[PDB]
């Protein structure tokens, strides 16, 4: 039970009808008005649906592949090979933990730069065989360890950037979790990007920021707020490209519901790119990232 | 007049420290050069042309006080933000600069930093001329948000056409060099060089430490660290550095 | 009665030779996968009647004159029935057309010489001539020393032709049997566009003892298996025989070029 | 490797030769210009084995040795930007006669301590990775690739198997294969196998007169085909590994000579020998594309090997 959820269970409780019906209401009004912190938690949940959750109902004959030939092979990142309505494709992304023993071998999907590698590698095999890329941001942040670090964490991030820049086939990334900064982004250099309305985009968490500007991190709240991490905000930037809707109460309400919205706007995305030869998908990609940014000259 | 050294608390005279390049006379400790200093010691004198000086930053997420702490950083370094970007040449070779400031708002990327160093990276591209870069950053412009973040991806798109066209970019990591300054263009030029001592990461120190819960070496994410743990070509001491980037232009000199 | 029985090497259990072979050498007991010939690995990932060998009858030299090799090649053709540790060729599976070689450690244990060299290349070019995906099964134990740098060789001569159908934009699956050791793991068994394996095969570039005596230390069990490999990053994916002809299937499908 | 110092077993006659002349008139140097006849005769009509030994010299020089005199400017660069700088594998840029070039090899270390550290020029696949970055450096800035082939070969270890020591040879060769540079390889130590190739694959190949070329060492081979490690000089004799050999066999495009003695007598003298085989076969190649330049290392590998269809 969230915070923002006690109203219904203070009503639920002078229930164990009129009531009945005012619950119903009352459930619709606070998921029908979520506040951004609200958000926040909603896709901080255990059960937030992970890739392998929803990759199942989007894709025919997903085949999941291993490895960054050069290291290891990540837990916290997954990719494979398959069809979306018969068309070969190529997805990757983080993958959570679907319980608490799972979220210690997903490392709670945060990758080490292997992770990142094998995504490179992926993403590579699927422009070779001119096939879109689909990515699904999940993770809190790349992972901030010893191992990483000495294993360049932030090379492995930098050259996925630049690789995914000029790829000459489709990149179309959806954040269905939290999109922890450049760990995110690492996966994130697309021509098309989406995200869950109830997940987040940012450079920072907002208990980081908390502590870095206010030198209080209980104020995450405010910086979240502050900073504007929720789905409709970067739309409002023109940063992503759509919003898609979840279920009431959350994309975990209603996984097939939430993966068929997911596929929906796949196609549409992917739509939208079909005319573009190889070189002007990666054109495409360049003026997409190239133009962000306001400024006074 | 004076400058005492972080390091071993040495006293100089600023004017010979400079002269120095900053280079500690006692203990070799290489102190922060500013943006400007930093480009006269790698150029032939009255070479350097500056691009987009007069740049300045918005407040596109109406976030409060950061127009207030902008002003105060201007006020204090004479910046008008935390990179300067322009052409020059050393011993008769062009090339484009920038030179990032960590006195700057910690010389964390926003828009202003992301602009100008497109602008004089597709500068290099049209004109086919090799590109060098001095990596500064200890931390995220959290007051531009997702906008800040998206100058990683904004830097690195015309990155990878400067490259894509043939041409050189040369990493020249200063201390710190972190976060999406260190998870993008500091970490992927043709040749990535570092000073003495730099600290270059992606996650701070303390970050680190209490996530894995134990004790980081002391030469953790030190330029020499780097080195060896293949991150680096070269580790160049300041007195060197001029020469090495001479010899690095001479030998990448088309046709 | 002889022959209608196999022992399995590692848990001992005695089965039927049919019933193994109905199983694709998987001992149905401890699920140890025992070698298969050539030709049965061909059978098992191909529709019936659409193997077309080439370079069937192409038979080693002695190029170094080295003392008792053309005699030790002709026993292990008495031996296996093979000319050579290397079948190659043409098929199909699920109507889709692939060019294959598959290597047999029966014969002079796999060691890769100039034949099985220029057996490989062949069908390789030719896949690329005729835009096709290209499947090899590695096996091999050792060196073919008996020709010397020729063998050596032979590393760089099948990867200049393999980096060719690469370029051509074409598919490289790399299926790595037991045992793959030595210059083939250092040379086409690591760079496929997919790597597969399967369970328990020993993958490397050194052997066990060479190793173990180098390093004075005394390595884990699954040192080099597939699955370890697949740990460090170095395999797509281990397949139990028994999805091997689903899961090539798939792929192959995946690649198929729009065409015809 | 053979300590500095130690007499090899071929030199005995010089040796023997030299004691007498030490136990002396007309006659003690009668035996003084018969000793340095004798030394010209034995480094004139070396043997195999005898070869083999002097290319296992602890002073054999190494690729750091040579390349002050071959190359200007030159300026090493380190690191595979994935997880160490393997110090068996150096490589940098400089120039050869004003002509910007990249150069890579092997390094085996000068002395006892230094082949600890160097490994014995026994790389690690961070060496190979190391090495095809440079080498793709070059390629991007229409670099002449130079190796050197230094290695009784790459490492055998239990994190070399973990890291990929397979994969990061098998990388490079397919990589090396289509450059579209100039390569340009020799072997100035023992060429070990498949370590020694994963840094080979080029359009033309040196060799030393003195170093080798082996899919295996004579000591290996005799233990495996003689089940007697001790027959490790009949191994060498069958296998073929010399310079000679492998240019009879048409797999390298040239031999070498190297002073009386061994490159190690007079490495400046080596070095320019080198150089001279450098220029040369680099000019042999100046009149090729990037795309034929790629196509003649293909045409080279590909009609490698003798077979009865
Ligand atoms: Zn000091
Ligand atoms: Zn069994």
């Amino acid at each position: 039970m969230l915070d923002f959820e006690k109203p219904l269970f203070e009503i639920r409780n002078k229930i164990e009808d009129m009531l009945e019906a005012s619950l119903e209401r009352e459930t619709k009004k606070i998921y029908t008005n979520l506040k951004p912190w609200d958000r926040v938690q909603i896709a901080r949940l255990q059960e937030r649906p992970t890739t392998l959750d929803y990759i199942p109902y989007i894709f025919d004959s997903f085949m999941e592949l291993h490895g960054d030939r050069n290291f290891r092979d990540d837990p916290a990142m997954i990719g494979g090979i398959g069809f979306l309505n018969g068309r070969a494709v190529t997805v990757i992304g983080q993958q959570r933990g679907k319980d608490t023993k799972d979220n210690i071998y997903r490392n709670f999907g945060m990758a080490h730069p292997e992770g990142y590698r094998k995504a490179l590698r992926l993403m590579k095999q699927a422009e070779k065989f001119n096939r879109p890329i689909f990515t699904f941001i999940d993770t809190k942040g790349a992972y901030p360890g010893k191992a990483a670090e000495e294993r360049g964490q932030s090379e492995s991030i930098a050259t996925n950037l630049i690789e995914m820049a000029s790829l000459k086939v489709p990149v179309i990334a959806i954040v269905i979790g939290e999109g922890g900064s450049g760990g995110a982004l690492g996966i994130g250099i697309a021509n098309k990007v989406l995200m869950l309305e109830n997940s987040t985009y940012s450079v920072i968490s907002p208990e980081g920021a908390a502590a870095l500007l206010w030198k209080d991190s209980n104020l995450a709240k405010i910086a979240a707020e502050t900073m504007k991490i929720t789905a409709h905000d970067i739309k409002q930037l023109g940063i992503i490209d759509d919003v898609i809707s979840e279920p009431l109460g959350g994309a975990h309400k209603d996984i097939e519901q939430q993966a068929l919205a997911i596929k929906s706007a796949f196609v549409a995305q992917l739509d939208s790119l079909e005319s573009l030869s190889r070189d002007e998908i990666a054109n495409d990609r360049f003026e997409k990232f190239r133009n962000i940014g306001s400024y006074i000259e | 007049i004076m400058t005492k050294c972080p390091k071993c608390k040495k006293i100089m005279y600023t004017k010979e420290l400079a002269e120095n390049l900053n280079v500690c006379f006692n203990c070799d400790h290489h102190i922060a050069l500013t943006a400007y200093k930093r480009i006269e010691a790698i150029s032939d004198e009255g070479s350097f042309t500056e691009f987009d000086k007069g740049m300045t930053s918005a407040n596109p997420l109406d976030f409060p006080s950061y127009l207030e702490k902008i002003e105060k950083d201007q006020q204090k370094t004479g910046l008008k933000e935390a990179v300067v970007t322009g052409t020059a040449q050393l011993d008769g070779m062009k090339f484009g600069v920038a030179v990032m400031d960590s006195r700057f708002r910690m010389g964390s990327m926003g828009s202003v930093i992301g602009e100008k160093i497109c602008r004089i990276i597709d500068y290099c591209t049209e004109n086919r001329l090799p590109f060098i870069l001095f990596s500064a950053s200890g931390g995220a412009r959290m007051q531009e948000g997702i906008i800040s973040l998206m100058q990683m991806g904004k830097t690195s798109v015309s990155l990878k056409r400067h490259s894509d066209a043939g041409l050189l970019y040369i990493s020249y990591l200063t201390h710190p060099t972190t976060g999406g300054v260190s998870a993008s263009f500091a970490s992927v030029g043709d040749i990535n060089l570092s000073e003495p001592k730099a600290l270059i990461g992606f996650a701070g120190r303390r970050v680190i430490e209490q996530t894995i819960n134990e004790k980081l070496p002391d030469d953790f994410q030190t330029a020499e660290f780097l080195l060896e743990h293949g991150q680096l070509d070269k580790v160049v001491h300041r007195n060197d550095m001029r020469q090495t980037l001479s010899e690095i232009l001479k030998i990448h000199q088309e046709v």
